[PDB]
DNA sequence: CCCCCCCCC
DNA sequence: CCCCCCCC
DNA sequence: CCCCCCCC
DNA sequence: CCCCCCCC
């Protein structure tokens, strides 16, 4: 029944290996049988809107976890205050949203706690009746099903009321969590479940309390419980509504029903320091607006056949992209995100010949220079949140017959033509800390083997402060892929960065508790694998006259010296086990060549 | 499509009554140069002007529209406009008097407008300020004929 | 010079006795001579917009400070975390603001620190160039002078960019105060700012979300924060004018605007500040100016004392409508000008004392219209006008308006609108619009309104979700009625004290918890024996309370409560105040809880 | 009818304040579509002085007082106003040329304008280079003319 | 104290 | 030169 | 000419 | 995995 199939989903999700194999990057699997014991690093089962699975994933760390028990490292209390990877992405054309990717250690510390107390989450979730985000887009709980749950919650409503909470994730006071779960008066009196959660959550953001570290499934799960206690307080007051995260739909029929619900709603926000986004408060009167019909979109290619001209397919695809971008302008939320899936599905459904698919996306018209793949590429450069979608779209038409080389050339030519504008855009993303925008360009260059855009001086200028770890890793990979460039200059800019950021901390702080922990692990891993010639390391170390001991060179570059520095080594000893067992957090590639297409 | 690449926004710019208010004596200016024109006959530019005015009783207000010769002369004029703008590292798409300027920073839209207005004042061209508009991504497009066809 | 007048302002403000006598309730005095050694019981020298001076003031505590030195009592470490008075006021008809009135002990600890390190405030203040809010509306630094400063900052500007920070005080992340004063990266590693943060948190029970807003100390702390925001923008060759969180950036080219916005956002993103995108506008020249009061101040330029009293009634009544409509159009603060210019016009036009009584206490037999009843009714449409209305009444009282006639007029209002007022009272309770409640209760105690709430309705005010101030007023209302038995009131107060202590570690001292003001008010009265000690021992024997060396072992007995906590630094502070007969609430001239002349 | 209530008896500060308040009133009036309101600033300030018969030394101090607290000067505000529309170049200069004959010391007029140029030297040069590049002829003429006049 | 009166959080 | 003042 | 059709 | 594709 309903109670049965609910618990199947939750007994599945609440598993430490699942919450890092798919939770760290907020990935989602449709079927349980996709949780293979193999690494399965090449192909994608699940999807995510965040980071490229091929270059950044946990499949190596996951395969370690089902062969080794790591809870030993976390069984103690008093967790370590680690610094996350601050990664800032856009919200509109003129607004932003701040992700924080927590240090893997303090993440697993929080992960194991949530699982050791799965009951305090699950039994509240299954009893809850208003939330359509408590499924986390997981398993068979797709968009049509969350929509269908909302429809039954809005019966009897001549009108609908909308409320959105303003910057809910990033303005959340962490100490509000014991208030919502246990009661504000009960928390004023220590060492409970809510209190221990609060201290583990802040451990992932260097003990700061303004906001939650958003960007992973754990934050999603913790956020859903906080709002499910909201839902429970409103159920006591005999209210009924639908809710997806911070977005409410209250159905009513008389103005007083609305004002009653509005007042009891404000009392809960006042009590828990939540701010109602007033620009988004709206009452919909029947006949009800609904500007989200995808029927016209999904039926765009109805009258096209495999027998249609390759030029016909080119024009219709290009036509279709413009139709959806216009539909998003009219308020059809998600219409642009649908461009990639339906082009993929339509080619498959119409069974276009694999040779004919190459021509469609390879054809550069010598009359107008139009290549439809170039158009899709340029589209994706208009919202860096489309990065994974464009890359999996290429992945799909690639395995359909689009020449990996043809695609690499088209992308190369696009960068060549827009060289001036992209350089200008990079300097902007660097000065104003637009991470994902810089990430997208760097990820495109490493993936499509682009080498003409930046020189070595312009590449080393990327290895600097106020750059996310993901961009640094990508920029490092770009430097290494040119064999002509000498590693000596790269080691200076990297070591200079490592010393500079370690200086801001207390001198007794372990380096794996600091910033740049992911880029640090990436470097130490490549160094232990000796991608950096141990000789070419000693050459640099002697240009700075670095003292030496039995650990090796006393440099931030040497992991063996770093592995011991600091009073609390629980983090260093954590990432130590990972380096020894050659667990990677960044994927070298199929041939370990840092090439990512076939 | 390929001209508008890299643009998170696109600026629209339409000249006002371009065909009917076009000063014929500005045609030599665009092809050769306003300064050079002061120096003054027998040139290709100046003779083209005289063959044009001769079609409309030696009047210089506007070009006689309705035929293809006027379209061709209008393109040549407007292409020397394009070259002056190309020289200044600007990129856009124009159909006759209708410009589409893709950009990403308001600094660019300003740089572009400043030089655009400079050529317009030099050659007695008028911007139709009613049709000036920027489109922010996601871009509107109402020109679709898919459901019609 | 310009810095000559600043240094004199700040050497005066940054004095701990001034910062509580005029800063706790955010008062303002126009002359340094107004800081008299005497307790100004009947002189409202200062101006405030928060709490009625005649009832809630620090003049007695200020008097104790001039004699004793409490810097000795406060020197130490790890300050005690106290719970403030949560007092919620409106922002507009549909919005609210959250004032937090800090425990006196925690407040004074912050006050002494700021003064011992006034150097770190004053040095940044004098050096500042962009802030017109850094004068805190004191001395000869009036609105016209601040506008004159802004005008010279907007020269060379064809356009003005307007930028407002969203919910600034309440959303201000406290730990970001070290970030702005000494840098964020350096803060990863217990200096000046690192301790100012922990003194601030201890005023709001170690909450790090928001600043205790409603007093001068928080305005100065907020000012340092933004004055460092200013130094960062000054290093980038930017010029603008700022008042608290509202910026005006003059510019000419769209280059300069986007240049300014990009840096502005970086500073904001770094310190968890949020920009109110709705109040973001650009004014092109010719510039709008919807805030000119020239027509308001010259409203009475045509009327004289020779004119009929009925004409004065009409022009005043038509003047109130002119200003309320001008506030509608955007002339910000126009309603706040109604009371001053009426008072200043009456004085300047030299209106006789007997005429003022008749102008303001006349009842039209035809229309039942009384102009003072109108002004009162206006004051109840925005509870942030309570102090304005009472100081206005205080002024026409001294000019002739009979205290008796005024009390009768308000009494009549409350009788006509018993239905509505009792609806609004029970509304403000259920939604913690606790200022709107404080106003009604304050009008009742001041104007002697004994016919609105019965005994039961008053007792039902002594509950939770009621702020200390309205609690004190509701208790006063009960006491002002002799026929109400003091026994029932105790049972509501004892139950209330008992219920809020249950929310704490049993080792927590009561004077560190919530309701610290109401507790002090009650304890002071019991020590003064206002609560008949025979009538106290009667109630305790009813509850079968045990009796010990200090007393009857209840929340009501201060001698027992005095020392029942792990950290008694708070109780020991308030105990000294009770012993020396320092009052935080004025019992009145004859201690009859009456406040009219 | 803006200055009708004020007379010679009022303090120079009052006069300075009221004139400063008056410039804002007309500027806002022009913003509302009151065509010509800004061009009326200069005559009615001149003519109000005549009708009210303010003493010569008061004219100097009104237009020379640098308020020690705010460092505000009402003549400097008038000057900054004229640099917002080049077509006010003559109506500002006749205004000075008028109050110069009313008792305003030219040595102070020159000193006040020179301070403005010293203060906004970066901005003014930035604006000059922008006028040459875009062939804005009157805007440049204004700055150059103020330089030679003052 | 010796005319004024208004911005915010 | 003998009160004013502003439209294009 | 050999499943298109529309912009100033 | 066995006519789907989209919300924060
Ligand atoms: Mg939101
Ligand atoms: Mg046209
Ligand atoms: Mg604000
Ligand atoms: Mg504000
Ligand atoms: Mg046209």
């Amino acid at each position: 029944s309903m109670k049965k199939e609910f618990t199947e989903l939750y007994d599945f999700i609440f598993d430490p290996i699942f919450l890092v194999r798919y939770g760290y990057y907020d990935r989602s699997i449709k079927n349980k049988k996709m949780n293979t014991a193999k690494v399965e690093l090449d192909n994608e089962y699940g999807k995510s809107d965040s980071f490229y699975f091929k270059v950044f994933n946990m499949e190596s760390f996951a395969d370690y976890l089902r062969s080794h028990d790591l809870k030993t490292h976390f069984n103690g209390k008093k967790p370590l205050s680690t610094d996350p990877v601050y990664f800032n992405i856009p919200k509109n054309i003129e607004a932003r949203r701040q992700y924080k990717m927590p240090n893997l250690y303090s993440y697993m510390a929080l992960n194991y706690y949530i699982c050791d107390n799965k009951k305090e989450f699950i039994e509240v979730f299954i009893d809850n009746k208003f939330s359509t985000s408590k499924f986390f887009n997981q398993l068979n709980f797709d968009y049509p099903k969350t929509q269908e749950i909302t429809q039954t919650l809005l019966y009897g409503g001549i009108k609908k009321l909308h409320l959105d909470l303003s910057n809910f994730y990033h303005t959340l006071y962490t100490h509000s969590i014991p208030w919502m779960i246990d009661g504000k008066s009960a928390s004023k009196q220590k060492k409970g479940f809510s209190n221990t959660l609060d201290t583990l959550i802040t451990a992932c953001q260097y003990d700061e309390t303004h906001g939650i570290p958003t960007g992973n499934l754990l934050s999603r799960i913790i956020t859903e419980l906080y709002m499910c206690h909201f839902d429970k307080q409103m159920e006591y007051k005999k209210f009924v509504y639908s809710r997806y995260v911070d977005d409410f739909i209250f159905p009513f029929t008389f103005e007083n029903e609305k004002q009653e619900f509005l007042n009891e709603f404000n009392l809960i926000c006042r009590e828990n320091n939540l701010i109602i986004n007033d620009n988004k408060t709206k009452v919909d009167n029947f006949p009800f607006v609904d500007k989200s019909s995808k029927s016209d979109i999904f039926s765009f290619f109805e009258n096209i056949t495999s027998t249609n001209s390759n030029d016909k397919w080119i024009k219709e695809i290009s036509n279709f992209i413009d139709y959806c971008v216009n539909e998003e302008h009219l308020g059809n939320k998600g219409a642009i995100k649908c461009i990639f899936p339906v082009i993929t599905n339509t080619l498959k459904q119409k069974k276009v010949d694999t040779k004919n698919i190459d021509n469609i996306f390879s054809k550069r018209n010598m009359v107008t220079n139009f290549n439809v793949f170039e158009k899709i590429l340029d589209l994706s450069l208009k919202d860096s949140r489309l990065t994974n979608k464009f890359l999996t779209f290429f992945e799909n038409i690639n395995e359909f017959g689009f020449s990996s080389l043809s695609a690499s050339n088209i992308v190369k030519k696009y960068f060549s033509n827009n060289s001036k504008g992209l350089k200008e855009k990079i300097d902007h993303y660097r000065k104003n800390n637009f991470n994902q925008e810089l990430y997208q360009i760097l990820l495109y260059m490493v993936v499509f083997e682009i080498d003409d855009l930046l020189n070595q001086e312009e590449l080393l200028n990327l290895i600097d402060l106020n750059i996310d770890d993901y961009s640094l890793i990508l920029g490092t990979i770009l430097y290494l892929k040119n064999s002509s460039y000498k590693l000596e200059k790269l080691l200076k800019k990297i070591d200079q960065l490592f010393i500079n950021t370690h200086a801001n901390y207390d001198v007794k702080t372990s380096r794996m508790a600091e910033k740049l922990w992911l880029f640090r692990y990436f470097f130490y891993f490549l160094n232990c694998k000796n991608i950096f010639s141990q000789k070419e390391i000693n050459s640099y170390c002697q240009s700075q006259n670095y003292n030496s001991g039995q650990n090796g060179y006393q440099t931030e570059l040497n992991w063996n010296y770093i592995k011991g520095q600091g009073k609390d080594l629980r983090a260093n000893n954590f990432f130590n086990e990972l380096i020894v067992k050659e667990v990677w957090l960044i994927s070298c590639g199929e041939n370990e060549d840092f090439k990512y297409l076939n | 499509q390929t001209l508008l690449y890299g643009g998170i926004k696109k600026l629209h710019l339409d000249l006002s009554n371009f065909y009917h208010t076009l000063y014929t004596h500005s045609i030599p200016w665009m092809i050769d140069g306003k300064s050079a024109s002061k120096q003054r006959k027998k040139g290709f530019s100046n003779t083209l002007d005289t063959l044009i005015t001769a079609c409309q009783y030696d009047e210089t207000h506007g070009i006689p529209t309705g035929n293809l010769l006027s379209r061709i002369i209008t393109e040549l004029y407007m292409c020397h406009f394009d070259k002056q703008m190309e020289y200044k590292k600007f990129v856009y798409s124009r159909y006759v008097d209708d410009f589409i300027f893709p950009f990403t920073f308001e600094n660019e839209k300003q740089e572009f407008l400043n030089e655009f207005n400079l050529i317009c004042r030099e050659n007695n061209l008028i911007i139709n300020d009613n049709k000036t508009k920027v489109d922010n991504f996601p871009f509107v497009d109402k020109s679709s004929k898919s459901d019609i066809f």
